[PDB]
């Protein structure tokens, strides 16, 4: 960690390490509660959450 | 005097003593703008850049 150091002219990237997570669930947020019967295509009914 | 004139002289030493290959004989002295030959110039080409 000292400052004795002499710059460097030429410097270019030598390894490259990559980690990913693959799987990719789809979250969902929602006000409605699902699980509360929704109303008929005509008369809704709601619940909140 | 009218028979004689004086002149002085200073040793040029670059054109006495470094005449041929004499300087590539130095071993381990710090160099500087020094020309490059093809092989190294073009090994060395992407420093300069």
């Amino acid at each position: 960690n000292n400052d004795d150091v002499i710059k460097a002219s030429n410097k270019y990237y030598l390894n490259n390490y990559l980690e990913q997570f693959g799987g990719n669930l789809v979250l969902f947020q929602s006000s409605a509660d699902l699980s509360k019967k929704f109303g008929t295509k005509k008369e809704p009914n709601l619940e909140s959450s | 005097n009218d028979h004689v004139t004086r002149m002085y002289l200073v040793i040029d030493t670059v054109m006495t003593y470094t005449q041929g290959n004499v300087l590539s004989t130095v071993q381990n002295a710090f160099v500087e703008r020094q020309h490059l030959p093809r092989d190294v110039y073009n090994y060395l080409l992407p420093s300069l850049r």
